[PDB]
């Protein structure tokens, strides 16, 4: 057998990686790059294995030949008797986040406001919205729709970069990494948070994970689930209990992707890892817990169970999805 | 709709 080669993004995740290679006695090892993309391109060169991906990067590792090996499963909605790695993944749902204080805000009157994303590319922090807004107003303009925005990814010089801080030392501004203070599911609800964004374009479970004392994070630790509502398409605004009812779209579950040829091999020790590492592992939580992260989402989102087998071994379009494959064409036709 | 972007 040969080791796996993991490619972190940004230094946190790189941090994390090392540490799980040292626990796996080098079964695992690192490889690092500044961003989700150049990761992808790692990996096409041969000098990293895998990454687990949401699934706007699926999309652009996808069209390069990559494919996917295992996906996220969280716990799931209704009971099951299915071991969590054989179980089917239920996506998750994209949302439009505001706060229930900024009375009359809906889907409707977004033009001019100010949002927060997970990054460009991303399936509910911008497909999923950017495709929706570019849709309904008929123009490829999205990048003038909003104000000011927190986009990671975007050119930082750009009203959709205005919003991001960066890091402590206020370097990185933008970069779509966990550097970035508004990056990713936990950075854009901190946007919101902070009202330094109107709405963010997260998912249901960051809402509540976030609020309640679900986390104990000095943003997170007072804000109340009661103070924030989800915006609605049909222009409606309803309590963060009512996702199901009040989503943008249903997103496949981020998942990890490798080369073909070295996709069974993935497979393999991904299995034997989670064994070790994962929920109710032989190792976790005294060595080592490869679904946790202090609420940081390194590596795989920290509400991860397990990772789970694919059905039907899906080409990438199979995993995405021919209508939200459709609507990421779609999008990108604008730039 | 088609290529590889890198
Ligand atoms: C929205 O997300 C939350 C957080 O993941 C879901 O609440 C969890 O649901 C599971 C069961 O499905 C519970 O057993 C967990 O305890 C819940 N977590 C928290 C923090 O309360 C909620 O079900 C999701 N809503 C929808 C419509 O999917
Ligand atoms: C944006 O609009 C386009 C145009 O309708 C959508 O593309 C269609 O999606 C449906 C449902 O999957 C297909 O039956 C059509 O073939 C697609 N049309 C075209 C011209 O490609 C797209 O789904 C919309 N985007 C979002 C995010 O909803
Ligand atoms: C495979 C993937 C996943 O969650 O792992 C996935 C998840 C959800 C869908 C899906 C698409 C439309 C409506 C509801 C669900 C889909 F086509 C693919
Ligand atoms: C390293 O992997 C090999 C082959 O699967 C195995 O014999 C060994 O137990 C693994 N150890 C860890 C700590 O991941
Ligand atoms: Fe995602
Ligand atoms: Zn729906
Ligand atoms: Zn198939």
């Amino acid at each position: 057998y040969t080791r796996v080669v993991w490619c972190a993004v940004g230094p946190e995740e790189q941090k994390k990686c090392q540490q799980w290679s040292q626990q796996s006695g080098q079964n695992v090892t690192c490889a690092t790059a500044s961003t989700t993309d150049d990761c992808i391109v790692l990996v096409l060169k041969g000098e990293a294995d895998a990454l687990n991906l949401d699934g706007g990067y699926i999309y652009t590792a996808g069209k390069c030949g990559l494919v996917p090996v295992l996906a996220e499963n969280r716990k799931s909605s209704k009971h099951s008797s299915l071991d969590c790695v054989l179980r089917p993944t239920e996506g998750y749902l994209a949302v439009a986040v505001v706060k229930k204080a900024n009375e009359g805000l809906t889907w409707n009157s977004l033009k001019d406001k100010k949002s927060c994303h997970t990054a460009v590319d991303r399936t509910a922090g911008w497909n999923i919205p950017m495709g929706l807004i570019v849709n309904q107003t008929g123009s490829c303009a999205f990048d003038e729709f909003f104000s000011q925005s927190c986009a990671p990814g975007a050119d930082p010089k750009s009203r959709l970069c205005a919003l991001c801080a960066g890091d402590d030392q206020g370097l990185d501004k933008c970069v779509p990494n966990s550097k970035e203070k508004y990056y990713g599911y936990t950075g854009a609800f901190r946007c919101l948070a902070e009202d330094v964004g109107d709405v963010a374009f997260v998912k249901n479970d960051t809402v509540w994970e976030n609020t309640n004392g679900e986390s104990t994070a000095d943003w997170a630790k007072n804000l109340k689930r009661e103070d924030f509502r989800l915006l609605c398409l049909d222009g409606t605004r309803k309590p963060v209990t009512e996702a199901q009812s009040c989503h943008l779209a249903v997103a496949p579950n981020h998942a990890v992707v490798s080369r073909s040829d070295r996709a069974a091999h993935v497979e393999q020790v991904l299995l034997h890892q989670q064994a070790l590492f994962g929920k109710n592992g032989k190792n976790c939580p005294d060595k080592f817990c490869l679904f946790k992260s202090e609420t940081k989402n390194l590596l795989f989102n920290d509400n991860t169970e397990c990772l789970a087998k694919l059905g039907g071994r899906p080409t990438y379009e199979e995993y995405l999805g021919t209508e939200y494959v459709t609507a990421i064409a779609n999008l990108k036709k604008c730039s | 709709l088609e290529a590889c972007a890198f």
